């Protein structure tokens, strides 16, 4: 049985096609080794920050708050190491995953879902076909996101200019 | 307005527990129950 | 100058170390039976 | 079997459920390793001191006794401005408070071996809590005050420490930081 | 001589038994019988020199 | 029934004035039933004779109380009478009757038998007999949301503008 | 110590007369004070109760 | 200087109550001859 | 079983110490030991002193 996204490759045993996503691509197999529950955590995870990141860059490009000042996503990080802001938010993030550590460690125990904080409280999947079919959207769009995080950062560090910026006049070096 | 037994003074309130009406100028009126947390005597 | 006190931050550990030793004798004198007797001393520990 | 609280954890084993204010929230498992009889008596104790902390907190700005050393509206420096010998006899009046309603009980080993309840410190003098259903809403709003207080206690003194302003005159004269 | 103990000096509150956080018992105080003091520190400790953290990977 | 895609809570099964099935979030559920409707009858008579009030203080003042209170109005207006101590006298006299309230209350709930709201003022015996009292209640829970939210309107519109009801829906 | 000396450097009438008082307040106090109750449980524990 | 000296006052402090809460604690049943 | 003062009690004044602490020994032993201490090392090197 080889892998339905790469031809040439066995399907890694680990990867049966029950989580979402899983359409069998794991070339280095990372999944043979390590657990999939925690690897689907970390992904997902890693996934939901590169998606605020991203609406955040294009947010703070397009607007940003006015008792802040005006200037580029990237650099205002030293700015708020500077001025505190960050420290707020790195803690209140840490606050949060003291919790978190608590359930990776359920999630190790086997007792929750990976990646499942059971947070729904807009109540907007509960049939089990939509439930699946947003799984399958949130992790599409989470890859999709953690690719662009990386290229809107690089592209700013090599342009030194911002996304919507950068696509008014797309200067070529 | 609505049936039932309340203090001759206030009607909203109902006569209290230990006013009986023995004492003089028992009009029924103790609204926050010092009577019952109290002696009457005292 | 009471107790040699100059400062007020002497007074925190002068008054809670004795606070905690009879937090512990405490327990030790609840976990006793505390009643009288007409001995020389008490040989119930 | 998940906790109310936080849905994506399990049930604590020590919380069913019939204890006041309980919805499942110890996700660092307190309850598997302390006794809850003391973990309760010192959240009621905590809180009731955090409750009258924030009535006086509100108090001392308003209106304060006409005493020498007495007048500092900012309670934090009104710490270090009333004479310390009377923040002593408080001290050990309170100590005396604590030695007589706990018994002469005080360690975890011993608090509890007589027969008590946690935070009953034999104090309703308005004979309140005889029925069984209000004395349960009174302990779940007794919970939810006490946690309420300990925790709008700390913000005022950590804001008072920062912004060197008492409450309410701090919201009325609302300083941003620099 | 009054008590307030008639059958009618009850507590009153707008919260219904639905609501959360509502015991079953009025005061329960569970009987322990686990972990000492001693040990409990010790979690506390643990929650310091081995966290569950590294042994998710 | 008022909103047909939910459904109302176990507590809204008529037996109450003004019970058209309208409680998606679920008050009754964790808030007793009498205490609610009290509430509801009592934010509803201060809000009618708030509105009242405004119309006519709107419409004609007292002899003498533009000479100290100048022309201020509704938020203006309170912040010089807590000054001149009409707010004060009024706070007091009205937390003096709401003590009986309060006690009303904690006997209602405790079961002595009186219903939300019922305070036993009927002067002149008005609406006191048949089907009239319900229809009464009736027109007094609807009439008093309607006076909460004109009231609500009242007070953000001289936030808004600076301008008193009557002055304010003539010079648009 | 020197310089200070505890109560030995009592130097005015004043305080020996008004300590005296006090001294007299104390004693009476505690004397009607042990008149009327009996030793506590922790007294009862540490001392011996013989007359040598 | 200060630290030093509430050092000192700590460590005399905490000596000097377990010796008197020590001898508070039924010393003179801590015998041979007791039962 | 015991309350833990108690245990520590009967540390203080086991019999089963190669020496014995004791209550007396609780001030004792620190007191002797600070002595002893400030003694060899001013004995060793200590400034002249102004007496
Ligand atoms: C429980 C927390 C707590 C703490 C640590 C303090 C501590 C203090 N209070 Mg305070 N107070 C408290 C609660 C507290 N209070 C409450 C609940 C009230 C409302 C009744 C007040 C009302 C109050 C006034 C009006 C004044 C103080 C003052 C003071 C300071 C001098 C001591 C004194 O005379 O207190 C007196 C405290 C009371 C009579 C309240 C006791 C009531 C219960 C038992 C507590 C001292 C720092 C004085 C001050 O501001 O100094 C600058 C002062 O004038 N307090
Ligand atoms: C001065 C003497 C004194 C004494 C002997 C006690 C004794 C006690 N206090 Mg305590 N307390 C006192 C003064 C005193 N209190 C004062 C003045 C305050 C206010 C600052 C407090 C605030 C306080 C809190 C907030 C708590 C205690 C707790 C305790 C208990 C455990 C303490 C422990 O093991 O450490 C014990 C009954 C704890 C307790 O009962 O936990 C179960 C607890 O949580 N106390
Ligand atoms: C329930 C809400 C409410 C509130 C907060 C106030 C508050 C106020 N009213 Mg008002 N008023 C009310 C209802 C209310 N009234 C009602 C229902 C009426 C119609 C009878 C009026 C008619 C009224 C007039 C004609 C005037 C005020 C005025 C005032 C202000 C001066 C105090 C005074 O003399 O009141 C008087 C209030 C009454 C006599 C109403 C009491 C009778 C009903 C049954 C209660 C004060 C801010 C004065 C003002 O605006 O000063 C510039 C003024 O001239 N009021
Ligand atoms: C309850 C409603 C009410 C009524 C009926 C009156 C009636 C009166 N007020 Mg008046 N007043 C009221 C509320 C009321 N006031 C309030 C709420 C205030 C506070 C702002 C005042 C402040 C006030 C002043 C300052 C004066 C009056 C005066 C007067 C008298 C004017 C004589 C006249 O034109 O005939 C009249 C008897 C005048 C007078 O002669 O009275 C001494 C006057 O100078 N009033
Ligand atoms: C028009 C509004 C309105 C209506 C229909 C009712 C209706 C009722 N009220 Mg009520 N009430 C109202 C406003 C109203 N209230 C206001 C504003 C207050 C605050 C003062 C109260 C305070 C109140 C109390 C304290 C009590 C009632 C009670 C009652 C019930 C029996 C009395 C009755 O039939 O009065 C009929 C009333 C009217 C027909 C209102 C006449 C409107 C006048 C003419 C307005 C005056 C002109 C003005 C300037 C505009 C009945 C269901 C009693 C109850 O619960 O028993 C069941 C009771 O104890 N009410
Ligand atoms: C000659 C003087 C004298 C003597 C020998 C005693 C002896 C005693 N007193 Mg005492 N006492 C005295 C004067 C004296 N008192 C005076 C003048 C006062 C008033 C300040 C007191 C107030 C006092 C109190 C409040 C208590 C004692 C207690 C005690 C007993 C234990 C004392 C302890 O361990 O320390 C012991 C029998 C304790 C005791 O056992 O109470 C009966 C205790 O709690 N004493
Ligand atoms: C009672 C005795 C039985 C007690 C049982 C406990 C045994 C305690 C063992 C004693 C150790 C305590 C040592 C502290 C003594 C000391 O020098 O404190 C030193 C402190 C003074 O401390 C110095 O004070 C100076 C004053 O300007 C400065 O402030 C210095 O900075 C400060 O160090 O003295 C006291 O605290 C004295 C307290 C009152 C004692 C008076 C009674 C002593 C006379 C009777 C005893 C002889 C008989
Ligand atoms: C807190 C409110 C609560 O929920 O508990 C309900 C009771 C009130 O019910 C009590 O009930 C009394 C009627 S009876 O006891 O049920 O007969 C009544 O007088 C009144 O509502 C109240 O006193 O708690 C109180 O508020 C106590 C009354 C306050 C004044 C006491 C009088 C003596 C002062 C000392
Ligand atoms: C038990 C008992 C009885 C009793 C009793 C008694 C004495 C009961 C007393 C109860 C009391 C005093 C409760 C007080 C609670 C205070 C709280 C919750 C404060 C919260 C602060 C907050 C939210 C805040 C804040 C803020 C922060 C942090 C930042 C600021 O910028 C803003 C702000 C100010 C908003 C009686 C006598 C009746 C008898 C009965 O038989 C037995
Ligand atoms: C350090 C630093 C910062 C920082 C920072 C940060 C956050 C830097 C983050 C950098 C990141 C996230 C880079 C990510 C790169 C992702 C890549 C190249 C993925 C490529 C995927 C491919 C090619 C897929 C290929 C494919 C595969 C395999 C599957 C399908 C086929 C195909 C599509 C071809 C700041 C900004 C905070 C400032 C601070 O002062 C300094
Ligand atoms: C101010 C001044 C100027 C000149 C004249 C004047 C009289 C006025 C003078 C003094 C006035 C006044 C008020 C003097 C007061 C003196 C006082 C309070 C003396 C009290 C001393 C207390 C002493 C020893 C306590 C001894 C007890 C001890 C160790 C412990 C006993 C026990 C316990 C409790 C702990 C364990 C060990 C043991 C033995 C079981």
């Amino acid at each position: 049985d080889f892998s339905a996204a790469v031809p040439f490759l066995k399907r890694p045993s680990n990867l049966d096609g029950t989580l979402a996503g899983d359409v069998g691509f794991d070339p280095l197999g990372f999944s043979d080794v390590f657990d999939l529950r925690v690897l689907r955590e970390a992904e997902l995870k890693h996934g939901r920050f590169a998606m605020l990141a991203v609406l955040g860059f294009l947010v703070q490009e397009v607007y940003t708050f006015p008792f802040f000042p005006k200037m580029a996503p990237v650099d205002a990080h030293d700015y708020f190491v500077t001025q505190g802001g960050g420290s707020q938010i790195i803690f209140w993030i840490s606050f949060v995953e003291i919790f978190g550590v608590v359930a990776l460690f359920e999630l190790i125990q086997g007792k929750r879902d990976a990646g499942d904080f059971a947070f729904d409280p807009l109540g907007l999947g509960k049939d089990e076909a939509t439930l699946a079919r947003y799984k399958v959207a949130e992790i599409k769009h989470a890859r999709l996101a953690m690719i662009a995080i990386g290229g809107f950062i690089h592209q700013f560090w090599v342009t030194k200019q911002t996304v919507l910026e950068q696509l008014g006049n797309f200067q070529s070096l | 307005v609505f049936p039932g037994q309340f203090s001759d003074s206030v009607p909203f309130l109902k006569q209290p527990t230990n006013l009986d009406g023995s004492y003089v100028g028992d009009v029924g009126f103790d609204p926050l129950g010092f009577s019952d947390v109290f002696d009457i005597r005292v | 100058e009471a107790l040699g006190i100059d400062d007020t931050r002497l007074i925190v550990p002068v008054i809670l170390i004795p606070v905690i030793t009879f937090i512990l004798y405490a327990g030790f004198a609840s976990e006793q039976d505390n009643e009288d007797f007409f001995d020389t001393y008490d040989q119930r520990r | 079997d998940r906790s109310y609280a936080m849905p994506f954890l399990s049930r604590p084993p020590a919380l069913d459920g019939s204890m006041a204010g309980d919805v499942g929230f110890d996700p660092l498992g307190f309850s598997n390793y302390f006794d809850l009889k003391w973990l309760r008596e010192a959240e009621l104790k905590h809180g009731r001191v955090c409750m009258l902390g924030c009535l006086g907190f509100l108090v001392q700005e308003q209106a304060n006794l006409p005493l020498p050393g007495f007048d500092n509206k900012l309670a934090t420096e009104a710490f270090f401005s009333v004479p310390a010998g009377g923040l002593w006899q408080i001290f050990f009046s309170l100590g005396a408070i604590e030695i007589i309603t706990n018994k002469g009980k005080l360690t975890p080993g011993s608090m509890f071996t007589g027969g008590r309840a946690p935070g009953d410190l034999d104090f309703d003098p308005l004979n309140l809590s005889v029925d069984e259903t209000a004395l349960r809403r009174f302990e779940l709003a007794e919970l939810k005050h006490a946690r309420l207080a300990m925790i709008g206690l700390g913000g005022m003194l950590h804001q008072m420490l920062l912004t060197k302003q008492a409450p309410i005159e701090q919201l009325t004269n609302f300083k941003s930081l620099a | 001589a009054a008590g307030a103990d008639t059958a009618e000096w009850v507590g009153v509150s707008q919260v219904t038994e639905d609501a959360p956080g509502i015991g079953l018992y009025g005061k329960y105080a569970p009987e322990y019988d686990g972990p000492t003091f001693r040990e409990g520190l010790e979690y506390v400790l643990s929650f310091a020199w081995k966290p569950p953290i590294l042994i998710a990977w | 029934q008022a909103i047909p895609g939910s459904e109302p809570p176990p507590a809204l099964d008529g037996t109450w004035v003004g019970d058209v099935g309208f409680d998606p979030l679920g008050f009754s559920r964790v808030i007793d039933m009498r205490w609610l409707r009290e509430a509801e009858l009592k934010h509803g008579r201060v809000c009618m004779l708030a509105a009242t009030g405004m119309i006519v203080q709107d419409i004609a003042l007292f002899p003498g109380v533009t000479k100290t209170f100048g022309p201020a109005k509704i938020t203006a207006l309170h912040d010089v009478a807590v000054k001149q101590g009409s707010m004060q006298q009024l706070l007091v006299w009205l937390g003096f009757l709401e003590i009986f309230g309060f006690v009303a209350i904690v006997q209602m709930l405790q079961g002595s038998g009186r219903q939300p709201g019922d305070f036993g003022f009927d002067p002149l015996n008005c609406g006191a007999n048949t089907d009239t009292l319900a229809r009464r209640q009736l027109v007094e829970l609807k009439n008093g949301r309607l006076a909460m939210i004109a009231t609500g309107g009242m007070i953000h519109h001289f936030f808004l503008t600076g301008k008193g009801p009557i002055e304010f829906i003539t010079t648009l | 110590w020197g310089g200070d000396g505890w109560i030995v450097s009592v130097n005015n009438m004043e305080d020996l007369v008004g300590g005296h008082i006090w001294i007299g307040i104390i004693c009476i106090v505690g004397g009607f004070w042990h008149i009327f109750t009996k030793p506590f449980a922790w007294a009862r524990r540490a001392y011996v109760w013989s007359g040598e | 200087m200060f630290t030093l000296k509430i050092v000192v006052y700590t460590t005399v402090t905490f000596f000097v109550s377990l010796f008197t809460f020590g001898f508070l604690s039924n010393d003179a049943s801590r015998n041979p001859n007791r039962k | 079983s015991a309350s833990a003062w108690e245990r520590f009690c009967s540390w203080i004044t086991s019999t089963d110490n190669r020496l014995y602490i004791g209550w007396f020994g609780v001030l004792m032993i620190p007191t002797l030991l600070t002595a002893t201490t400030v003694y060899i090392i001013a004995f060793v090197a200590a400034p002249p002193v102004d007496i």
